């Protein structure tokens, strides 16, 4: 039995301004009684109402999540949130906590590229975006076309790894269609990071021709 | 009167650097609630203010070295210093947060041999 | 970082009054966290005394209730420990401390230098 | 106690022409006694002599690896190699087999890119290489400059992930210096993959400026 | 590509006579093997491992037939043969040719041919 | 005499599609060695050759469905077909590879109900 507690994505923190944190429990041996899952804050202030979700697994396990909306002033100013899971089959409770990640702050650099035509793929093009040298590692990445954000499942983004220097880096890949760039031949790679200034947003445009 | 009394043991001990120290804190009542035990541990180097080490029996306070660990439940709690550093000779207090009024132990003086 | 600075301790005769103050800097006590006073007789253990939470909720120790009062000043971001009828047992070093919260129970994570109160003979 | 058996990196297989496979054994808490690693082949032909290393871990555990050199020709033609771990603590033995990946083969597409000058960090430049639509996932990547391979720890390479279609893709990142593109402003991103024909090489050049 | 084993020579057979069966291996070189075995299945009886030859010619026989049995090979045809003389009733069987694979000194028959039918007459 | 003899049970069994079917193989002498059990399982449909299912007691041969699992140790072994499929009806043989000569079991028929 494991427990995980995330931060809010910098998208929900600075774009939506509605940040949430998720407490996750994968169950080793499930099906006993009911699992209790509660929240607390370091400052003693109240916690909003969480949303309780669970889904059974095909490998015989049970997954239980609880999402807690948190303030933006609260998170940035460094509040500590705490999740406490209790199970009738565990001797004592599991507990995880989350807070603003420490360390120096550095803004991301963003570079967007497009691949040339590949014979046998005259109506597909692949776009790439390199975001590097930012810290801390929390970063959100979206692709905008015709000024409407694209479905997040249209692209893939690597988990942040370290540069030679002090920053982190990620890559993002997006296959676009001929119909899309013939409609408007501009795509945006937007990165949301707390150290970016202003509005925590750095972006770059890329074209296919 | 009906406070929760906290007895610590040993009340005083001599050790060398690298040694392993085990401090006990026994309580007059159970300090358990909702699957946790609300017994915290503090360090007080002479002449200075206390410093929080562990809370809720076993959770290490941020910035505290990992050689401090907390264990126990109910009325039986133990602080463990796995490898005594030289900056660790001080008095260690336990404190329960289960019910009002919050009460401390009497302290375990950890002194350097010689 | 949050900082706490006691002041006001000193030599006082029994049955008198003495006011101790804890100037907080780095954090505002109205968005707290609990704020406490914890004392320690010379060479003896620690004793919890009183606490004000961020909304103004006070709590006291039975062993001092009646003759000791906690209060705050949002405009000065300071909170005080009013001590009336100073007894011999009140000779101690008074620390103010910020309590972090954990599921209805509090631990004292941030402490001050402390201040020395001495009760005359 | 888990055990893994890898495949030869396409570089050691097709370029160095001295491929090796490594049987990794992490056994967490190691009880008294030694752990054995024996090899076998599907054809019954002998195994070469294998080199072994054990490394004590900081989280209390023991890492035990064994590396078997295999024939370039033996591997391609479909030999199966088998590793057996026996521990006196363990009641039965552990076994892991390995063999050439069987499935559709598709050579990789390679694209290289250069970042423009970013203000401030103007004596450093990052090169990016997208390598996509290849099967199977086994791939090796090296960066060449002035006709000589750069040290392998000069670049990054993401774990292979799946495209919307069938192939896999990886991104490779390489910081280069001002003194390097002023000596010869040409960098080769090279991919070694079994499906590339012939000599199993696809590459692309990029110039800063 | 894939290994195929095709048997030949099975047919009606005279008692105390002799027998010769072949196995045309196509797709793998018996010189690069792998063990190469003969396994028969007598009517109303379990399978009986009969003989084998590894890639380096090492031969093994089932003691129950060692004496009136020989396993040979013809590298030039990539075929290996089974010869049995002094035939009796218990030799009536379906004869299988099979390529065993190796597991740390032990062998399992992973590829088989269709087999061929051999019958001994009365006498 | 002097050959490791194999006995299978049941001699025969009929089931339906979807059923779990268990076939035993018991060897006269232990076939364990160096931490493995050299007991292989074969499937043979009428008129056709055998097919290797599991080797060394519990390892699945390449390209064999996961519903075939083998288990056992020492002198007792069990082939398990978790969810019987229509193309699973055949005779099943065990065979030891531990000592010469190699010997097979007598066979176990798996028939359909109707
Ligand atoms: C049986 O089936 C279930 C369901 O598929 C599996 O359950 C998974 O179990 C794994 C391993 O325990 C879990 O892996 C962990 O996932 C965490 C979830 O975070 C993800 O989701 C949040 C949502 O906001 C994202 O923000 C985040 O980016 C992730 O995408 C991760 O946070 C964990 O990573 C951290 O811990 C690991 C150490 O375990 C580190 O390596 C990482 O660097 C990181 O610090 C971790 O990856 C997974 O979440 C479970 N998923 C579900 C749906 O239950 C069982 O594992 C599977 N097998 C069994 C039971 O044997
Ligand atoms: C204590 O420290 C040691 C050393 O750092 C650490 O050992 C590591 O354990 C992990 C987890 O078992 C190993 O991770 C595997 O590494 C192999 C190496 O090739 C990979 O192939 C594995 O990937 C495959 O399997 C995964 C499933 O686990 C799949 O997700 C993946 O897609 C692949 O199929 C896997 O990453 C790691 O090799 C060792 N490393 C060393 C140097 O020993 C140990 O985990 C630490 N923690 C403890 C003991 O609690
Ligand atoms: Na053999």
């Amino acid at each position: 039995v494991s427990a995980y507690l995330s931060r809010p994505s910098p998208f929900d923190l600075f774009i939506r301004k509605s940040p949430t944190i998720t407490c996750l429990v994968v169950d080793l041996a499930p099906s006993k009684g009911t699992v209790n899952l509660t929240w607390s804050r370091a400052s003693g202030k109240p916690v909003n109402h969480s949303t309780r979700k669970e889904e059974k697994q095909r490998n015989g396990t049970l997954t239980v999540t609880s999402t807690l909306p948190v303030g933006t002033r609260d998170w940035i100013e460094g509040e500590t949130y705490q999740c406490r899971v209790t199970h009738p089959h565990l001797p004592r409770a599991l507990m995880r906590s989350t807070t603003k990640t420490s360390g120096p702050r550095a803004a991301p650099e963003v570079y967007a590229f497009a691949t040339p035509e590949w014979p046998g793929s005259r109506d597909k093009r692949t776009l790439a975006c390199l975001i590097q040298n930012f810290m801390p590692e929390d970063i959100s990445v979206q692709w905008l076309h015709n000024e409407v954000q694209l479905p997040d499942a249209r692209h893939s983004t690597t988990q942040p790894r370290k540069t030679k220097g002090s920053g982190f880096f990620v890559f993002s890949r997006l296959e676009v269609t001929r119909a899309e760039w013939e409609q408007k031949d501009e795509f945006i790679c937007r990165a949301v990071h707390e150290a970016a200034s202003p509005s925590q947003t750095v972006q770059r445009a890329v074209s296919v021709n | 009167g009906s406070d929760i009394q906290l007895t610590q043991s040993p009340s005083s001990l001599s050790a060398s650097v690298g040694d392993r120290v085990t401090i006990t804190c026994r309580a007059s009542q159970s300090v358990d609630s909702d699957g946790d035990s609300y017994m915290n541990w503090y360090q007080q180097k002479p002449g200075k203010a206390p410093k929080l080490l562990i809370y809720a029996a076993s959770y290490l306070e941020s910035g505290v070295p990992s050689r401090f660990s907390g264990s126990g439940s109910g009325t039986d709690f133990t602080l463990t210093i796995s490898s005594l550093q030289p900056e660790d000779f001080a008095t260690y207090y336990c404190q329960q947060s289960h019910e009002d009024p919050y009460t401390f132990g009497q302290g375990t003086k950890v002194e350097i041999k010689g | 970082e949050v900082q706490l600075v006691e002041s006001g301790g000193g030599l006082v005769q029994p049955d008198g009054s003495l006011r101790l103050s804890c100037a907080v800097s780095g954090y505002s006590i109205t968005s707290g966290y609990s704020w406490n006073w914890i004392r320690q007789a010379p060479g003896k253990g620690l004793e919890w005394v009183a606490s004000v939470t961020y909304d103004g909720s006070t709590n006291y120790n039975p062993s001092v209730k009646g003759r000791i009062t906690i209060s705050r000043d949002d405009s000065k971001n300071t909170f005080y420990l009013q001590m009336n009828s100073l007894r011999a047992e009140d000779t101690a070093v008074y620390y103010c401390a910020r309590g972090s919260h954990y599921f209805g129970h509090w631990h004292f994570a941030v402490w001050g230098q402390g201040t020395l109160v001495t009760v005359s003979s």
